[PDB]
Parts: C-alpha cells; sequence; structure tokens
RNA sequence: UCCAACGGGGCCUUUCCUUCUGGCUAACCAG
C-alpha cells in the first residue's frame, strides 16, 4: 500500500492486480489470519477500507474523525479486528457490522502507533506516542499494565 | 485532538468566518414580499438600508447592528 | 535584419566549390561548414531555425564521408546550457534530412558520437533537464526531445557487426542502479 | 509585520515538533515554503503535507512523525560561492554530514549536496536536520 | 434493480469461479492426463447442464 | 410565406424530418386484418430492448456492496 | 488466450473440456469490461469455429450479444458480431431459444445509441444475406416493420438510410405470400389520406418497392401512389394546408416513378406536371431542387411527350427558372441543374427561332447587376456567368455579334473578397469563350462599344450632378445628407446576441 | 492593528470562495450597468453605490455580476471622482475637526485627533502621487 | 439617498461648480 | 428552423448536425421555452471519451451567450440527455487565448472552464495533496446542491478535463462518503 | 477497410473597428 494499493506474486515483477477505492493514497494495511482472503486498508483521508481477494474488488469503507495508523485482525475470531487511531483510542470493531464499535481502548494519552493481537485473543497491546506500552483485555476498555 | 485537515461540518459551523479552513460569508440572500403588493425584491440579511418595494416605497426592512430586522407583515424566503 | 534571408548563400558557396579541384576543396569547405555552425551560437530560435535547414540541403549535396567533421564541428559550437540540447536537435535534423540519400552503413564511422548524444539526452544531464518542472522554458530545442527518433535512424543504417557500438552504453547504464 | 513567511512556517513546524504535535497548520503557503517542504519530505523530515487553496496565499497542513531536529531559514539570503558552500555546511550542522544545508540556485531550490552534484550555487535559504 | 441484481449475478459468477474445486480442474488436460471419477462425475453434469441451456 | 432556404445545401431525403410521431404499434395496427399482425410475432410482448450501461463508478458501486454481502456471508461461517 | 486458441486451431492435440469449461469461467466475468478483452475473443471464435460443445459456451452467446450493442469500440462490436452469429447458426438450440434470440434483435434495433442501432443492422443484414427460405418467411413480416420503423423515424440519418438499403435487399429475396403482405401495409399507409404521417410513411416506403420488385408487380398499389402524388401536388397553393415534408415526399417518389416507366409522359400525367412546374417556386427551397430535377428530364424528354410541350409553356418554364437563380439563397446543386435545363431550351430556340435568345440574355444580364441581397447572391451570380459562357458556345457567331452587347455588358464591371475574385476569373473566361468564338475585328468593335457606353454614361451621370448642384444647391445639399445620413447606417457596427460585431451591410438574411 | 490607535480589531467582510454569478441572480449585466451609472449621477460615491444595490438588487459583488469594478464602470460612462474616495473622506473629516476647532479653541483633544487625521492625509496624499493618481503639486490645504 | 449625495464627488460636479463661480 | 441556424460554424459536422436537431425539435415542442431556445446558438461540438467507456459532448459556445444558456442548462441538457443517452452533455464557453497563447491566459481560461464544467453545482475548494515519494494529488471539491446527479458525472468532468487542459484532476463531493 | 503506437506536411484555436509612451504644435520629431 503506497500512492496504491496494489495485489504482487512472488514470480511476476510487476503487480498482478490493482486495487483502490479511489485517489486516495493507502497508509497501512492488514490480511486477515483466518479468513486469508479478506484484507483491511489505512488510508490518509481518515478511511478503513476492507478488501476480498476471492472477488477481487473492495467490499465496503467506513470514514473516521481522525486517521488510524494500524490494524490487527483477531487471530481467534475472524470477523473481528482492532484499529489503533490518532485520537488516543484504539476500536475494536466488527466486519459484518462497521456501523459501531465493539469497544473503546481509552487510556492512552498521545496517538496510538500500533496494536496487536494476543495469539490467545484475549489482550492486546498498543505502543504510543506518548512513551509508553498498554495492555488491554478484549473485554474492557481500560489496560491492565503500563510498561 | 482534532484533525486540521478534516474539521468537522459542526465544528466548523461554530468558528468565526475568518478562522474556517476556508473563509466565505455566513451571511444569505431573501426574497422578501412586499405585504401590499404581493411583488418579490431581493434582500441581504445584513442590509445596512431600508430597502423599500419599487412599486409602492413601503418599507421591507430596517438596518440594525447586524441582520436587518424584517417588517412585520412582510413574507420571506431565503434565496 | 537580413541574416534569415542571407543563409541559403552558405548553400551556394558549397555547390560551386565542391566544383573545384580537390585541393581547393580542401581549403574551401571547412571555412564554409565551420561559418555556418557558429549561427547556431545565436539566441534567436527562427535564426537557428533557418541555419538548420541549411545545414540540412548541405548534408545532402555532401555525403556521409563529411557527416563525421559536421558533428564534430558541431560538438564544439555547442557546449554550456540549452547549447548541448540545440546540438541533439541539430544532430537529429541532419539525419532525418539525409535519411533518402544515406547508404548502408554509412554511419558506422559517426556511430559513437551519435549514440553519446542520444544517451546522455535520455539518461544524462540533458535528459534530466528536460523532465525538470522547475525549468521553465519556451525554446523548442530543450521542450522537444528527438533522441528516439535518432536511435531509429541509426539503428537503419549500422552495419551488424557495429551493433554493439548500442548495446554497450546499454549495458553499462543496466549495471548501475536504474 | 511579516517579512519572511517562510521563517514563520519554519518556527511553527518546529514548535509543533518541540511539543509533539502530530501535524501542524502553516499560513500563509508560498511556492518557496512548498519547495523547502518537498526537500525536507525528500531527505525523510516531514511525511504527507497538504496544501489548501482558498484565493488566497494560501494554507497546508503537515504530518510530523518526530523526525525533525531543527529547521531554519538563513536570513539575509546570503550570496554563496561554490567554494563557500563548505563554509556554511560547517557553521550550520551539528556534524559532517548530519543535516543538508538549502540553496535556491539557478537551478531551482535544493539540498547542498544536489548542489554539487549539478556544480551550480547562488543564495542560502535554510537548513534542515 | 437491473444494475443491482446484473452486479450480485457477478460477485456470485467470481466467488464460484474462484473456488478450490474449480482449481482442481484446470489441472489437468491436454485428453492424455488420467480421468479421475470426480472428473467423470463433472461430466456427467456437464451433460445436463449444457442441456438446460439448449432449452 | 417567406422562403425557407433551410440552409444552403443540397436536400436529403433521410435527414427529411417525420412527424404526432408514429409509434410501430401504430403502423402494424393500420392493417387492421388481425392475421397480418399476428404473423409480426416478434413485434407483440414486453420490449427487449437492452438498458444503457451506467457510469463505471456507478457501476463498481454495486459491485462493491455485492462483494461485501458476499464476504460477510463466508466470514459468518465462523460464528458457530 | 491467443496462444491457447492458436494451439487448437492448427496443433491436432487439444485440451480437456474440463480445462476449457475452467478458462471460460475466467473469461465470462472480466468479460464486461470488453475494452481489453480483445484477445480473449478470438479465443472465443477459436472454440465455436471448431463447434467444441461447452455449458459455459451458451452463457458466452448471452453475454457477447449484448456487448455487441452497448459496447463504443467498432473492434469488439466488428469481433463479438462474428463470434454471436457463427454460434446462433451453428449451435444447437431450442425453438423456444431461437425466437427469443430474434426477439431480441428486434427489440435492439429501437436501442438509444446510433452505434447500437448500426450494429444490430449489421447482424439483421448477415440473416437476410444468407438464411433459409424457410427463417426468412417466418422473419420477414417482423424485420419489414420493424426496419421499415427506424427508416421512417430515426435520429441518424445513416440509420435511416441502412434501413432502407435493408429493405431494398430483403423484399427480392421474399416469398410471394411474404411480399404480398408488405403490399397490404404500403396500401393501406397510402389508404390513410387522413393522416399526412402515413402519407409519408407510404410514400417513402413505396419508393423502396421501385427498385427492389420494380414497377407494374402490383398495379393497385402503383395506382395508389399516383392518386397521392396527384392529391398532393394539385393542392400547392397558399390556401393549401400541406406541408413541406408531403410536398417533398411526393416529388421523391415521382421522381422514382419517372424513371421506371415512360408512361409520365402520356396526356393522363400532364396535370401532375403543371404542378411540378408550380414547385418551382414552392417556398421551401428543398421542393425547388426535387422540381427542379423533374422539369430537366422533362425538357430533355420533351420529345417523348405524346404533347409536345407548347413553345409558350416552354417559355414559361424558362420564366420560372430565372425567377428561381433570382432567389436570396440557393444550392450548388439547384444552380448547377437551373443552368442545365436553360442551355437545353436555347438550343431549341436557337434550333428553331421562337419569336416572343435574346429574352434570355437581357434576363440573365438583370440578375448578373441586381443589387439586392448583396451579402448572399454569390451562388446566383456564379450561375448566370457560367450560363452566358454556354450560351455563347451554343449560340452561332452571327447571333452572338447580335447579342454580343447584351453579354458583355454586364460583365464589364467584373473585368475591369474570395467571391469577388472568383466572380471576376469566371467573367474572364467568359470573355475568353467570346473571343475565341469571335474574330480579331468583331471581338473589339463590341468590346469599344461596351467600353465607351459604359465610360459615356458615368461622365454623363457625372455631369448631371453638376447641373443639379447648379440648378438647385439647396436640393443637392438635402441630396447629400441624405446620402451621408445613408452611408452611416450602413457604415455602422452593431454586436449580436452573441457580442458579435459586425458592420450593418456584412449583415446577411435571406 | 490600527494604525493611530491601539485597537486590534478584525472586524471585515469575508469576500466568497466562488468568483461566479449566484445561480438565483437572474437580472441582465446590462440593466447593473444602468443602475450604477443612475446612482453615481444622483452622487453617491462608489462604497455607497455597492450597498444598494447589494442590499436591495441582488447585486454580491458587481465584479461577479459584471465582470467589471464599480470604479471601472463609471469611469467607462464619464463618471470619475475628481480625487480617490479614501482620501476625499480624509479630508472633509479634517475640515469638520478645524471648523469645530475655530469656534473651541480648548478641545485639546480635538487639536490632537486633527494632527492624526492630517498625518494620515500626507501618507495617503504621498502614495497617490507616486502612482501618478494625484498631480505631482498637489499639496492637502 | 438624498442625504448620502455628495454635492462635489465628480469631475462633473467641479465643472458644474466651476461653471457657476464664473 | 433549419440545423445550420443553431451551428456558428460555416462547415457543421454530423454530431454538430444532429445536436442542432435536437435543440429545434426542442423548441418546437415547447410552447414559450422557444422564446429563450431560439436566441441561443453554439459554436461547435467535441464528442470525447471518457474512463469508463461512455463518451462527452463538449459544446462550445459564444461568451455573451452562456448566461442565457446557463439559465435554461437544466432542462436543456437532461433533454438532450434522453435525445443522446450513453453521453454526457456539458457547456462551455469559447475564450480567446491567442496573444503560441501566453500561459497565464490558459490558467485563467483553465479555471474558467472548470467552472463551466462542473455547472449547475459549484466548487467548494481545491486542495493538492503531496505524497512521501514525489506524488501529487489535485482535488476539487464541489458542492452538494445536485449531488445525485453529479455523482454519475465525476468521471465525465475528469475526463473532459484531462482532455482539454492535459491535467489529472480529481474531483469530490465533501459531507457524503463516495 | 478499421484500430493502436511512432513519425511527417498543411491549417486552426485571431470576424470587423478603436487602442504604446513621452516632447512640441490630426500632423512632425524621440524611445
Ligand atoms: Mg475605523
Ligand atoms: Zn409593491
Amino acid at each position: 500500500g503506497g500512492a496504491k494499493i496494489h495485489l504482487w506474486d512472488v514470480n511476476r515483477l510487476k503487480p498482478v492486480s490493482d486495487l483502490s477505492w479511489g485517489a486516495d493514497n493507502i497508509t497501512s494495511l492488514k490480511f486477515n489470519q483466518n479468513e486469508t482472503d479478506i484484507l483491511a486498508s489505512t488510508g490518509s483521508d481518515n478511511s478503513i477500507v476492507l478488501y476480498d481477494l476471492r472477488t477481487n474488488s473492495p467490499t465496503q469503507k467506513i470514514v473516521q474523525t481522525m486517521r488510524t495508523n494500524a490494524i490487527c485482525w483477531n487471530p481467534m475470531e475472524a470477523f473481528n479486528f482492532v484499529t489503533a487511531n490518532e485520537d488516543h483510542n484504539a476500536y475494536y470493531y466488527d466486519m459484518r457490522n462497521l456501523s459501531r464499535s465493539l469497544n473503546v481502548f481509552k487510556d492512552h494519552v498521545s496517538a496510538v502507533m500500533d496494536v496487536d493481537f494476543s495469539p490467545t485473543g484475549d489482550e492486546i497491546v498498543t505502543g504510543s506516542y506518548d512513551k509508553s506500552i498498554r495492555i488491554y483485555k478484549t473485554n474492557h476498555g481500560h489496560s491492565r499494565e503500563i510498561y | 485532538v482534532q484533525d486540521l485537515l478534516h474539521p468537522t461540518a459542526a465544528s466548523e459551523a461554530r468558528k468565526h468566518k475568518l478562522k474556517t479552513l476556508v473563509q466565505g460569508p455566513r451571511s444569505y440572500f431573501l426574497d422578501v414580499k412586499c405585504p401590499g403588493c404581493l411583488n418579490i425584491t431581493t434582500v441581504f440579511s445584513h442590509a445596512q438600508t431600508a430597502v423599500t418595494c419599487e412599486s409602492c416605497s413601503t418599507i421591507l426592512c430596517t438596518p440594525t447592528g447586524g441582520k436587518a430586522k424584517l417588517s412585520e407583515g412582510t413574507s420571506f424566503r431565503r434565496k | 535584419e537580413t541574416i534569415i534571408e542571407r543563409m541559403p548563400i552558405a548553400e551556394a558557396l558549397v555547390n560551386i566549390v565542391l566544383g573545384l579541384t580537390n585541393d581547393d576543396i580542401t581549403n574551401f569547405l571547412p571555412s564554409i561548414l565551420t561559418n555556418i555552425c557558429q549561427v547556431l551560437r545565436s539566441k534567436s530560435e527562427e535564426l537557428r531555425d533557418a541555419v538548420r535547414v541549411t545545414l540540412g540541403k548541405i548534408s545532402i549535396i555532401l555525403g556521409a564521408e563529411y557527416l563525421v567533421f559536421v558533428i564534430k564541428e558541431l560538438m564544439a559550437t555547442l557546449k554550456r546550457g540549452s547549447q548541448i540540447h540545440v546540438l541533439s536537435y541539430t544532430v537529429h535534423y541532419i539525419l532525418k534530412s539525409m535519411h533518402g540519400v544515406l547508404k548502408h552503413s554509412d554511419l558506422d564511422t559517426s556511430s559513437s558520437m551519435i549514440v553519446k548524444i542520444i544517451m546522455e539526452n535520455i539518461f544524462g544531464f540533458a535528459g534530466e533537464e528536460k523532465d525538470s518542472e522547475n525549468y521553465h522554458t519556451k525554446v523548442k530545442e530543450i521542450k522537444s526531445n528527438k533522441s528516439y527518433d535518432a536511435g531509429e535512424i541509426l539503428a537503419s543504417n549500422i552495419s551488424l557487426t557495429e551493433f554493439g557500438t548500442l548495446l554497450s552504453p546499454v549495458k553499462a547504464l543496466l549495471m548501475v542502479r536504474i | 509585520t511579516r517579512s519572511s513567511v517562510l521563517a514563520d512556517a519554519l518556527n511553527a513546524i518546529n514548535n509543533a515538533e518541540k511539543t509533539g504535535k502530530r501535524q501542524v497548520l502553516i499560513r500563509p503557503s508560498s511556492k518557496v515554503i512548498i519547495k523547502f517542504l518537498q526537500v525536507m519530505q525528500k531527505h525523510g523530515y516531514i511525511g504527507e503535507f497538504e496544501y489548501i487553496d482558498d484565493h488566497r496565499s494560501g494554507k497546508i497542513v503537515v504530518q510530523l512523525n518526530g523526525r525533525l531536529n531543527k529547521c531554519g531559514v538563513i536570513s539575509p539570503r546570503f550570496n554563496v560561492k561554490i567554494g563557500d558552500i563548505e563554509k556554511w555546511t560547517a557553521n550550520l550542522l551539528p556534524a559532517r554530514q548530519f543535516g543538508y544545508v538549502i540553496l535556491t540556485t539557478s537551478a531551482g531550490i535544493m539540498d547542498h549536496e544536489e548542489a554539487r552534484r549539478k556544480h551550480v550555487s547562488g543564495k542560502i535559504l535554510g537548513f534542515v536536520y | 434493480d437491473h444494475d443491482i441484481a446484473r452486479a450480485k449475478e457477478r460477485m456470485t459468477l467470481k466467488h464460484k469461479t474462484n473456488s478450490k474445486w474449480a482449481k482442481d480442474m484446470i489441472k489437468h488436460g491436454m485428453t492424455n492426463d488420467a480421468e479421475t471419477r470426480e472428473e467423470m462425475e463433472e461430466m456427467l453434469r456437464q451433460g445436463e447442464r449444457l442441456k438446460a441451456k439448449m432449452l | 410565406k417567406r422562403l425557407d432556404t433551410y440552409g444552403s445545401g443540397e436536400a436529403n431525403e433521410y435527414v427529411l424530418p417525420s412527424a404526432g410521431k408514429l409509434s410501430l404499434t401504430d403502423m402494424m395496427n393500420v392493417i387492421d386484418d388481425r392475421q397480418v399482425i399476428e404473423n409480426a410475432n416478434l413485434l407483440k410482448g414486453k420490449s427487449s430492448t437492452y438498458e444503457v450501461p451506467l457510469p463505471q463508478r456507478i457501476q463498481q458501486r454495486h459491485d462493491r456492496k455485492a462483494a461485501y454481502e458476499i464476504s460477510r456471508q463466508e466470514v459468518s461461517k465462523w460464528n458457530d | 488466450l491467443k496462444f491457447l486458441s492458436a494451439f487448437i486451431r492448427h496443433t491436432d492435440s487439444t485440451l480437456k473440456d474440463t480445462a476449457l469449461s475452467y478458462v471460460l469461467g475466467r473469461v465470462l466475468p472480466d468479460l464486461n469490461e470488453p475494452s481489453r478483452q480483445g484477445l480473449a475473443f478470438n479465443f472465443l471464435k477459436a472454440l465455436v469455429s471448431k463447434h467444441i460443445m461447452l455449458p459455459e459456451l451458451y452463457d458466452i452467446a448471452d453475454t457477447t450479444r449484448e456487448i455487441m450493442v452497448t459496447n463504443h469500440s467498432k473492434e469488439i462490436r466488428d469481433v463479438s458480431r462474428s463470434v454471436y452469429y457463427q454460434f446462433l447458426m451453428e449451435y444447437d438450440q431450442s425453438k423456444g431459444r431461437l425466437e427469443k434470440q430474434f426477439k431480441f434483435m428486434v427489440d435492439n434495433l429501437q436501442y438509444p445509441t446510433e452505434s447500437g442501432r448500426q450494429s444490430v443492422m449489421e447482424l439483421i443484414n448477415l440473416i437476410i444475406t444468407k438464411a433459409n427460405p424457410a427463417l426468412l418467411s417466418k422473419l420477414s413480416s417482423s424485420f419489414f416493420l420493424a426496419l421499415v420503423n427506424v427508416s421512417f423515424n430515426d435520429d441518424a440519418p445513416r440509420c435511416r438510410e441502412m434501413a432502407s438499403v435493408l429493405i431494398s435487399t430483403m423484399l427480392p429475396k421474399l416469398e410471394n405470400k411474404d411480399l404480398e403482405i408488405v403490399e397490404k401495409y404500403i396500401a393501406a399507409w397510402l389508404k390513410q389520406v387522413d393522416n399526412a404521417s402515413f402519407l409519408n410513411l407510404g410514400l417513402r416506403t413505396y419508393k423502396v418497392y421501385l427498385k427492389s420488385i420494380g414497377f407494374e408487380h402490383t398495379i393497385e398499389l402503383d395506382e395508389l401512389a399516383i392518386k397521392r402524388i396527384r392529391y398532393i401536388l394539385s393542392d400547392t397553393s397558399v390556401g393549401s394546408e400541406h406541408q413541406w415534408d408531403l410536398v417533398y415526399s411526393a416529388l421523391n417518389t415521382f421522381s422514382s416513378y419517372m424513371e421506371a416507366t415512360e408512361s409520365v409522359y402520356k396526356h393522363g400525367f400532364k396535370d401532375i406536371w403543371d404542378g411540378i412546374i408550380t414547385c418551382l417556386l414552392y417556398p421551401h427551397s428543398w421542393v425547388r431542387q426535387s422540381a427542379a430535377n423533374l422539369v430537366h428530364q422533362l425538357i430533355a424528354n420533351k420529345d417523348k411527350l405524346e404533347i409536345s410541350l407548347t413553345n409558350l409553356e416552354i417559355q414559361t418554364i424558362a420564366t420560372r427558372i430565372l425567377h428561381q437563380l433570382g432567389a436570396p439563397s440557393i444550392p450548388e446543386n439547384l444552380a448547377n441543374v437551373s443552368i442545365k435545363t436553360l442551355v437545353n431550351i436555347s438550343i431549341l430556340w436557337k434550333e428553331q427561332r421562337t419569336p416572343f435568345i435574346d429574352y434570355m440574355v437581357t434576363r440573365i444580364g438583370g440578375i448578373i447587376r441586381s443589387d439586392e441581397h448583396r451579402m448572399d447572391s454569390f451562388m446566383s451570380k456564379k450561375a448566370c456567368i457560367q450560363l452566358l459562357a454556354l450560351l455563347v458556345q451554343v449560340l452561332d457567331e452571327d447571333e452572338v455579334i447580335a447579342e454580343g452587347e447584351k453579354i458583355l455588358l454586364p460583365l464589364y464591371g467584373y473585368l475591369e473578397d474570395e467571391e469577388q475574385e472568383e466572380l471576376r476569373t469566371l467573367s474572364n473566361e467568359c470573355l475568353k469563350i467570346l473571343e475565341d468564338k469571335l474574330q480579331v475585328s468583331d471581338f473589339t468593335k463590341i468590346y469599344t462599344a461596351v467600353k465607351q457606353t459604359v465610360l459615356e454614361r458615368r461622365k454623363e451621370r457625372r455631369s448631371k450632378r453638376a447641373i443639379l448642384a447648379v440648378n438647385a444647391p439647396q436640393i443637392s445639399a438635402d441630396k447629400k445628407l441624405r446620402k451621408h445620413a445613408r452611408s452611416r447606417e450602413k457604415r455602422k457596427h452593431e454586436k449580436d446576441e452573441n457580442g458579435y460585431y459586425q458592420r450593418r451591410n456584412k449583415r446577411k438574411r435571406a | 492593528g490600527r494604525m493611530h490607535s491601539a485597537g486590534k480589531g478584525i472586524s471585515s467582510s469575508a469576500i466568497p470562495y466562488s468568483r461566479n454569478a449566484p445561480a438565483w441572480f437572474k437580472l441582465s449585466s446590462e440593466s447593473v450597468i444602468e443602475q450604477i451609472v443612475k446612482y453615481a449621477r444622483k452622487g453617491l460615491t462608489p462604497s455607497q453605490i455597492g450597498v444598494l444595490l447589494r442590499d436591495a438588487h441582488g447585486v454580491t459583488q458587481a465584479r461577479v455580476i459584471t465582470g467589471n469594478k464599480i470604479m471601472r464602470i463609471l469611469k467607462s460612462n464619464g463618471l470619475a471622482p475628481e480625487i480617490p474616495e479614501d482620501l476625499y473622506y480624509l479630508i472633509k473629516k479634517a475640515v469638520s475637526v478645524r471648523k469645530h476647532l475655530e469656534r473651541n479653541r480648548k478641545d485639546k483633544d480635538a487639536k490632537f485627533r486633527l494632527i492624526l487625521i492630517e498625518s494620515r492625509i500626507h501618507r495617503l496624499a504621498r502614495y497617490y502621487r507616486t502612482v501618478a493618481v494625484l498631480p505631482p503639486n498637489w499639496k492637502y490645504e | 439617498i438624498d442625504k448620502k449625495a455628495k454635492k462635489d464627488f465628480y469631475r462633473f460636479q467641479v465643472r458644474e461648480r466651476k461653471k457657476q463661480e464664473i | 428552423s433549419a440545423p445550420q441556424a443553431k451551428i456558428l460554424s460555416q462547415a457543421p459536422t454530423e454530431l454538430e448536425l444532429q445536436v442542432a436537431q435536437a435543440f429545434v425539435e426542442l423548441e418546437n415542442s415547447s410552447p414559450e421555452l422557444k422564446a429563450e431556445l431560439r436566441p441561443l446558438q453554439f459554436k461547435s461540438i467535441r464528442e470525447i471519451d471518457v474512463a469508463g467507456g461512455k463518451k462527452a459532448l463538449a459544446i462550445f459556445v459564444p461568451v455573451p451567450s452562456l448566461a442565457g444558456f446557463h439559465k435554461v442548462q437544466t432542462k436543456l441538457t437532461r433533454e438532450l440527455e434522453k435525445k443522446f443517452q450513453d453521453r454526457h452533455v456539458i457547456f462551455l464557453a469559447e475564450r480567446r487565448i491567442l496573444p503560441r497563447p501566453r500561459s497565464r491566459t490558459l490558467t485563467a481560461v483553465h479555471d474558467k472552464i472548470l467552472e463551466d464544467l462542473v455547472f449547475p453545482t459549484e466548487i467548494v475548494g481545491k486542495r493538492v495533496r503531496y505524497l512521501v515519494g514525489g506524488n501529487k494529488i489535485q482535488k476539487v471539491l464541489l458542492d452538494s446542491k445536485d449531488v445525485q446527479q453529479i455523482d454519475y458525472k465525476l468521471e465525465s468532468f475528469q475526463a473532459v478535463y484531462n482532455k482539454l487542459t492535459g491535467k489529472q484532476i480529481v474531483f469530490e463531493i465533501p459531507s457524503e462518503t463516495h
């Protein structure tokens, strides 16, 4: 994902497919871990786009009030993913219904830069611009730890 | 925290006219119908003059500190 | 005020000189050809186009055996700034004009000089100046790149044995990052 | 009154970097400001920036990632020879190859290394490191 | 409605064609590769699907 | 009254204006035979003309929505 | 796919149907962006050519027929038409499907885009040109009505011309029973005298009927057309309510009728011929052009007439053709036809002296010297000056001498802006013909007569203004003031509704 | 940023981004030019003319509606000021203050403001002399 | 409009005043 | 009225004749709209392709008549798009550019062409996004007056602007997620 | 015959009319 999000094959030197909702550039992207054909990307226009390789097309797009820096899919729930956002928050989303979030994580005091799931799927870790790392339980909106 | 590049439309509506990302007027124009005559006159919302119906010389609005106060009995529509 | 009208006088001079004896030809041609190429120093585009057509006609009258002399004369007179772009535009024009008269292997002697001009104007400093957005000029020699067409003219004439002259600069370019 | 809009832009960027702001707004913009920011971007000191047209001098919004130690303008815009460039890089930069001096030359606005490569010179605009 | 129905007919069609079983079909060819029983069953299925379209 | 030049150009019969505009239904009804009409069996029925293709960005919008319904069905398999 | 097509086409070995089924599965979805699927179409053409039977090929046929009519690229429509046509003609299909396929084609003939309709007519033409008589019989009545609709009313002139051409090549191949249905429709439309639109439909369809099956195949339909033509042309006066479209249609079909048979020259058809002569000055230009062509054949074939044109009638025709030329704006074609008729009439007058060509010459000179409608009179002047050059050639040497003064006088001013330049060049050509026709002495005698006559009158007029001034200085002053007022009005620059500034006299109307 | 005062106000007009006439404006540009000419003939200044047109005729901006400024429209029709409008009003304000000071010589405040007003006339009069809008010999009172 | 009108603003107005002055 | 009346060009093209025919048909059908359709007349037509595959009709019109054309544009354009389906109709004024025209005049007229293109909607703003690698995205923000219409025409506007000015531009309608 | 690249030649984006500045009296000298 750069100016356009491209699909590549190892045995070809030019991009194999061109995916893009429009003209806006793509800042990050993360493949799903269970439904391996589903991909999510983050745009510079404060948007999250969902893709499916089986249809070779984007599927859904939601715009948020601020930019999202990182996305991680739940390794144990194929339809759930968390987003690291610039409004100090990390948001938990369901793929099938993106009009609301499943949860909000609220403890950081600067932009959240990265987020990752534990492979057991019961915890997330967030890194921030405020020089700290926080660990959350997926079911609770405040961190249990700060490093 | 707010996105300076992509402000909310509600947030911009609260800001001063010159302090928005792209500055433009908060005024507008009206179609004011004369009471006695029913002709339509275009009037500026912040009109500094007592606009008169050309057919009747009938007062339609009165200047104030900001928006002009429309004379009672005069109907209006936003143009 | 009358310079553009007088340039074809140079074409008349080449014709009368070529009728002379060979010793006289060697004594008058270099003066005539050199003098034409110095007018290309001019900052007038219309004068530079008038020079260019006279050089084209003289090139037909002469053969490819005189092409090496003209190109080496052209490289000597045009050396800095927009003059580099004028050099390649004029070199293509002479090749374009001589397309009918040229025979097979006529450009072998001047092949090395041409490819240096071609490569410098696609990948060299001259090529970059043509691609620069900051470079605002109305000169047509610079906005227009004719190196690709010159390469086609050359490949139509070169003997296959010397075709490694074209490929060698390509290989040198390909070794470095691109 | 306003004398150098480039100076104001660089000061605002420095203060935003100082206070930990992830974005900064610059008003007014200019061609010189855009070229200075493009050099900064090419060398990795700033990320995306967007220009906003208001039929006036304009505005810019710059994204910051914490990678700018300092930026500044050199006022007045002293005339610089090819030989002088080294001297300037000695006076403005903390180390030998740490940062760039930005010049406006006959071939445009560029860092000092590219000015040496193209063999051009002119006046000095500022520095970034 | 026509374009919404037309859109649905595609991504159903693309989704079926991407199916891993369809990829198994292309792994043989040239009327020389071994004809597996599953391929023979599809050949029977191709027959009636062909009949439906003629009708 | 006034001379109608209709431009300054040669007369062309194909440019000649026609007509109330006559539909194909009007022409076939003039026969008033009901045995000639049935011979034109292809001309009776619902209109079969194709709709003009929509703009691609509008078409892609419906393609994206259709792709999204399918993807939701695939992931809902994981629900159990 | 391009290699795969050449592999199947040439090499004896072939791929499995399962492998072929998968590839068509890949092609079908991507096929709705045909612009970059050209090489895939060649692959599809290979499969139908070898008649390889796949279930997915039937879906390809349904997709590729819509691409034929909806896509904008010409190449894709061409290749998608070829693959669809071969599939339709070769692959096994149920009768229920076949009717639906041909139902599609007729309805697509009403597609909005003109390129879509043109592509359909390529497929219609293929069926008409190559199909079983039984198949054509089933579809003759349907195509005819659909094609006739497009020919009658369509935005694209090319589509209307194509629709007529398809009917022209379609009717001859019809069976007698099928053609006999077509005759009812043309007859029925003509019978609808109440509706003007039905008359244009009948008259225009009758034109296509001739030159395809010919004249006298069905006498009853021929007679109906003449009654409609007689009815229309009779009521061409001011009180008449007929539209210029209906008059023009009647003249078109009569012209085709005139070519078909020589019965037009019998005494029965004289009433129609008189109406044609009336239409020479009909208010619409297109009616004048069609009337002019008919009269040209009338004059060229005046001997064929059972009742030869009386010299008075011929002279009345000449007056009306001269009046045509004097009209404000006339096209190139009407001018060329008019002078050809007037030259033919001149030959008759020359061969048989008619005491009632000197009359023609003065009328030609009147048009050349007219200043009315200066902005649009170039074509009338061109015809007149070219006409004089033709009259000189036909007229005998003794005869031109008598009329040499009349010929050369109007052209003298030209003999002394590109339109003005063209007129002066034509006049010089005319003088050269006069010089060659005459001798050195007669030519110079005529030239001096005009030169002195033109120069004498100018100086004579110059004096009259002087005597006018001396005797009546005040009235001369008044006349002078009116002259300057007139000039200023013509001299002034005015803007159009589009801010287009032009001088008053430059303003052009007809 | 007031000159001759400590005020820091920013009140002003905000020109809209669009440079085109409003879609709801459906009056001929010629009729607007005629209205400008009648108002000027009655003696209104260009500033006051714009107020009347904007308040009562829907003319958002004369340049946007007609393509020309009111200043340029009037000059095309023979209507032009003797001196620029802003300089005109400064001289009149000086005259009213000087008239007041004749009767009231103890008004040291009014004496102070006349100095500020006159210094504002000299700065403006200097500018117009450079652009040749004002004849070089022009001096204030 | 009458109270807002200037007697001496336009060149024609001063010329008219010049006319009556003499 | 004949179609040639609507066409200012002395030698009309076939497409010009067809569109003028549509004009006169609309005039005749209309009881009173003719009163304002009749004075209006256009200079030329250009049929230009779009990225989606369909086409757009650029109708070049005189500058002073553009006001009346705008006054009737909504109805006239809907009628023409009915007559010419699969083609997008747009009215642009033809503005003088010749003094090789100068660059500043090209920029001014290109902007004015843009405002003509967006009509009936208005341009809320313009932005340039500078990406890290060096790419630039030029974006034009349109108002939401007639969003349901212009949403179908945004690609047509981009194609027309690229074809006329040779610039890549992206039209966006803020306040909506497209 | 059509289409896409690449090369050439001729036109067009300019209807018509007014309109550079400075000296001296529409002229005449200067830039
Ligand atoms: Mg104040
Ligand atoms: Zn009233």
